[PDB]
């Protein structure tokens, strides 16, 4: 029937070796809950029963894109994201953006953009790289020359240069601090716009690699526990910089793959920590990357039909434990809907349904064939088509 | 000097202290997108903050205004900026301001902007005299709090305060040996104090790591550690290991043991060992018990291992 429900799967529950600790107790609550979930779909299963709520998830997006309750008030200084998550989630789900909505959106990001480069959390806020990767990403999703011309490439590049450090690391914002993520931001942004001077990323390939530790993963700044949010940013940033090899790619693959939960099906963000909503892109979203590298080196043992993670199980998770009836997707069962996971669960699912490396193109679509999501580029997490339109456009300046 | 939350709180609009200054509304444009329907208490504060900010008013009244803007959205980096500005010109007593920041962190241990501020202060004063007690208190509520650990490695490296860290490490490891963050913090204190090159230390760690495995066999931490401090010089370079693990094998099995042995075989073949073919099977055999039974979720991967080995150690 379904991996998550095969009888033998009951043999994949946590074994605390009769030694209870806080981590054990907490992971126990999770498996047990996620058990009821797989188990209710064990009193019926009549027609195709794992359906992605296209429409419910659509009102959600459709609306928040124009107005948010007073809830998302702490996102007050991070609105560009709100523009990205939503336009990328609409994109995946396959909903066109009214050519009107686009201009309206191009007009907003316009107001955030700093007179010295980069974008702020909202109109009239200092430039920072999180909202800047969001803006450029959201504007490239829109892909109209209106969107593309919003970005002031010169001031974009000066700004990036003002965050640069001697050791090849980028400050998150002026005065702020530096973690791997800031690098992935500067590159992802300076990439699509085609604004990479020859010495812009010097020493960054190096500084990023310095964040990989004994686990095989990557942490925020050297010496930190391995983490999926950062591990993605590290590699994808390096993949752009064409230095994937600068990493011990083998201990990485070994770390990522081990992070998927044998019982839950989804990925955890750090060894010995709960499964989670996203991480269906921050983690699983890495295997597409490692493939390109392992294959860029030659390595003839790479499957031609699948990623190197259990796709069936991940989809069986996102579709069966993260969808809120109301709409949008969750962390883990009973954790509240939010435009952030609403995006990274749809991005991870897409990653878990879409395989291709070269001429080979093999998809797996758990649930109903209507759950077939739109492809998403593993590095910039935006339509692989929009990536092309972006560069192809800017690579003429 | 009121408080955002006192039942006696009053908007800045209905205030005397702020009568002389026009608030500045937001500019979402003619046709707003992903616009928030701010409450009326929230909107108020910021309209009056923009104002201060917009005129760069380094005033003692605004200084406190920023404390309310911070509390309404502590992820607002712009406001946090304008506060350090006011702290330095107004010349506010940074130790009184340390007591402030100690408070917000206790209230929102998961903000990335609220710890940076505390990092700014600590280096602004050159004083780590507290910190570690603080950091321990936060991690005592959530021991896998990323920022805390990060800010704790900072305070340790920057002020060479190692000493009792491996000590703290051992403590937390008792409280929950599954705390993967403490197995990291541990490698942080060791590779920077004595490294692992030292035969005695690398030996001390491996026994602990081993007697820790035997205690809680399915804990994946004590495994990634014994696999990562050894895979340094080469997992293949330590003979006696590959056996002992085959000893724990019955009453301590788990794909964390079976996986480990595969890792060992792989390196052995890599350092051109004996019984070549024989080992090359002891591996592909284990790749299957795992890919097909003991660790199915990872099947697609344990097959790559299998095919990778065959294509590179049999022909
Ligand atoms: C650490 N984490 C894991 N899952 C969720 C979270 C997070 N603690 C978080 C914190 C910092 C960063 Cl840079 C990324 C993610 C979290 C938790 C809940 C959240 C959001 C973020 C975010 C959010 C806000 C800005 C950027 C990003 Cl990437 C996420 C929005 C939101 O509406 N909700 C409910
Ligand atoms: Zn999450």
């Amino acid at each position: 029937p379904l991996y998550s429900l095969r009888p033998e799967h009951a043999r994949e529950r946590l074994q605390d070796d009769s030694v209870e600790t806080v981590t054990s107790i907490e992971q126990a609550k999770v498996e047990e809950k996620i058990q009821e979930v797989f188990s209710s779909y064990k009193f019926n299963h009549l027609v195709p029963r794992l359906v992605l709520q296209r429409e419910k998830h659509f009102h959600y997006l459709k609306r928040g894109l124009r107005q948010l309750t007073d809830a998302y008030e702490c996102l007050d200084a991070s609105r560009p994201w709100l523009c990205y998550w939503i336009l990328h989630s609409l994109e995946l789900l396959d909903e066109p953006i009214p050519q009107i909505v686009a201009t309206d959106v191009c007009q907003f990001l316009e107001l955030c953009q700093s007179p010295d480069g980069g974008f702020g959390g909202g109109p009239g806020q200092y430039p920072h790289l999180a909202p800047t990767y969001a803006a450029v990403n959201a504007l490239c999703i829109i892909g109209t020359e209106e969107a593309y011309n919003v970005i002031n490439r010169e001031k974009l590049l000066q700004y990036l240069y003002s965050l640069k450090q001697p050791d090849g690391s980028f400050l998150m914002h002026v005065g702020g601090e530096v973690d791997v993520r800031s690098a992935y931001c500067a590159a992802s942004v300076a990439s699509l716009t085609n604004i990479i001077t020859p010495d812009l990323f010097e020493g960054t390939a190096e500084w990023i690699a310095r964040c990989q530790n004994w686990e095989g993963g990557i942490g925020g700044v050297p010496g930190m526990e391995a983490h999926g949010g950062y591990t993605f940013c590290g590699l994808a940033a390096l993949v752009i910089l064409k230095k994937e090899r600068s990493l011990n790619l083998k201990s990485l693959l070994q770390w990522v793959t081990s992070r998927q939960m044998r019982f839950e099906g989804g990925f955890q963000g750090r060894c010995n920590k709960l499964v989670d909503g996203c991480y269906s892109f921050w983690q699983a979203g890495l295997l597409p990357l490692l493939h390109r590298a392992l294959h860029a080196q030659g390595d003839p043992a790479l499957s031609m039909s699948h990623w190197m993670f259990h796709q069936q199980a991940l989809q069986e998770y996102i579709l069966m434990c993260c969808q809120c009836p109301a709409g949008g997707l969750l962390d883990k069962p009973g954790k509240s809907r939010d435009f952030y996971h609403t995006c990274y669960c749809l991005s991870g699912l897409s990653i878990a349904q879409h395989f291709g490396s070269g001429a080979m193109l093999h998809d797996v679509v758990m649930g109903v064939p209507e759950n077939v999501l739109q492809p998403t580029h593993p590095v910039y997490n935006i339509g692989p088509d929009k990536v092309i339109q972006a560069t192809t456009h800017f690579l003429q300046k | 000097f009121l408080s955002l939350d006192s039942p006696t709180y009053v908007l800045y609009r209905d205030r005397a202290e702020w009568a002389d200054i026009d608030p500045v509304p937001q500019n979402d444009g003619p046709s707003p997108v992903v616009q928030i329907i701010y409450s009326e208490k929230f909107r108020d504060v910021y309209d009056y903050f923009r104002a201060v900010l917009q005129r760069d008013e380094r005033s003692e009244r605004a200084f406190k205004l920023t404390r309310d803007a911070i509390e309404l959205n502590a992820a607002n980096y712009t406001v946090w900026h304008f506060r350090r500005v006011l702290l330095r010109s107004l010349q506010k007593d940074l130790q009184e301001e340390m007591n402030y920041i100690i408070a917000i962190i206790e209230e929102q241990p998961k903000n990335y902007q609220v710890w940076h501020h505390r990092r700014v202060l600590v280096e602004w004063l050159k004083d780590p005299s507290q910190e570690l007690e603080f950091i321990a208190d936060i991690l005592n509520q959530d021991a896998k709090n990323y920022h805390a650990w990060q800010h704790r490695q900072w305070v340790i490296q920057e002020f060479r305060l190692w000493d009792n860290e491996l000590q703290y490490v051992d403590q937390l490891l008792k409280e929950d040996v599954r705390n993967n963050s403490v197995w990291n913090q541990r490698h942080f204190v060791i590779s920077n104090t004595t490294g692992y090159s030292d035969r005695a230390v690398l030996e001390r760690e491996v026994q602990y790591t081993l007697e820790m495995i035997k205690l809680v066999p399915h804990n994946e931490s004590a495994w990634n550690y014994l696999k990562g401090i050894l895979q340094d010089r080469g997992l293949s370079r330590y003979p006696n290991l590959l056996n002992q693990l085959l000893d724990l094998q019955p009453s301590h099995s788990s794909p964390y043991l079976i996986a480990f042995l595969v890792d060992i075989y792989e390196d052995m073949l890599e350092n051109q060992c004996d019984n070549k073919e024989d080992i090359l099977n002891k591996a592909l055999e284990l790749c299957e018990i795992l890919a097909k039974e003991k660790d199915t979720i990872r099947k697609e991967y344990w097959r790559y291992i299998g095919r990778s080995l065959q294509s590179k150690h049999s022909r």
